[PDB]
């Protein structure tokens, strides 16, 4: 008698980026590389209003001048991976190969390139969260708008 | 032997899921399962 | 008037994605899931 | 007097044509509001 297992199968996930999503047709999506550096970033509006006035009696205004400095949001994020210390050891060692080592040295290769692969598919979906939730945020509800 | 599964190569296939991939093994979509968190260095102790 | 403002000339390499529009109002509006980054996550589904 | 043309949205009732104007476009962000309303 025997187990048989099959085709032993897997997974490969679902490749999302912010842009190819209907996220970035309302985010201005730009790389910036300071933004460690910057503390909040402003933004001018200059506005003027219209002046119509007339009559005898009606308070005419002045010409009304309307500047405002509308400010930026930090919302940084961060999602933890790991590689395990065995996982450098049997990389950086790379010992004397009966091929059980180069298997595994592969396999090593592939973890770190796996978890870091896997990392940027969580940093994309992260910036899919805050950006919704700053949208959600910002965004009223529509009987109040 | 999930070492068998997790270290030989394996099958890039569509998968499909009712609820969701953490409670198929809470609620139970299939025993005899396993779930790991932190990548396992028991995969690496041939 | 700047002819170029800073956030307005920003060059990009345009591709297109199968986004699902619709026009309402003579505004041609998208329309998205978001379940494909929500499926199988930790996180809720904002919108939900 | 010289003239020149704009794009009005004009009405047909009972055979007479009738032009038709939003006047919120020139009473928006505006001290004096609209005496329509």
């Amino acid at each position: 008698s025997f187990e048989a297992i099959f085709g032993t199968y897997c997974n490969k996930i679902e490749w999302v980026t912010f842009l190819g999503t209907a996220l970035a047709t309302a985010a201005h999506a730009i790389m910036f590389h300071d933004l460690n550096k910057m503390t909040t970033g402003k933004m001018l509006f200059y506005i003027q209003v219209p002046r119509v006035a007339t009559g005898a009696g009606i308070p005419t205004s002045r010409q009304t001048t309307v500047m405002v400095s509308k400010y930026s949001e930090k919302s940084p994020i961060t999602i933890p991976f790991e590689i395990s210390a065995a996982c450098l050891t049997h990389l950086k060692e790379t010992f004397e190969d009966t091929l059980l080592d180069k298997l595994l040295n592969a396999d090593a290769v592939n973890t770190v390139l796996r978890a870091v692969k896997n990392t940027a598919d969580a940093m994309e979906r992260g910036l899919i969260d805050t950006f919704l939730r700053v949208l959600l945020r910002h965004a009223p509800p529509c009987f109040v708008l | 032997n999930w070492t068998a599964t997790e270290l030989l190569p394996k099958l890039d296939v569509p998968i499909d899921l009712l609820t969701h991939i953490k409670l198929s093994v809470g609620e139970e979509m299939f025993n005899n399962f396993r779930l790991y968190y932190g990548d396992d260095p028991e995969r690496y102790n041939l | 008037d700047l002819p170029e403002s800073q956030f307005l000339d920003q060059r990009l390499t345009f591709t297109e994605t199968q986004m699902d529009v619709l026009k309402v109002g003579e505004r041609l509006v998208a329309l998205e899931h978001l379940r494909k980054v929500y499926k199988n996550t930790d996180v809720q589904d904002p919108l939900e």
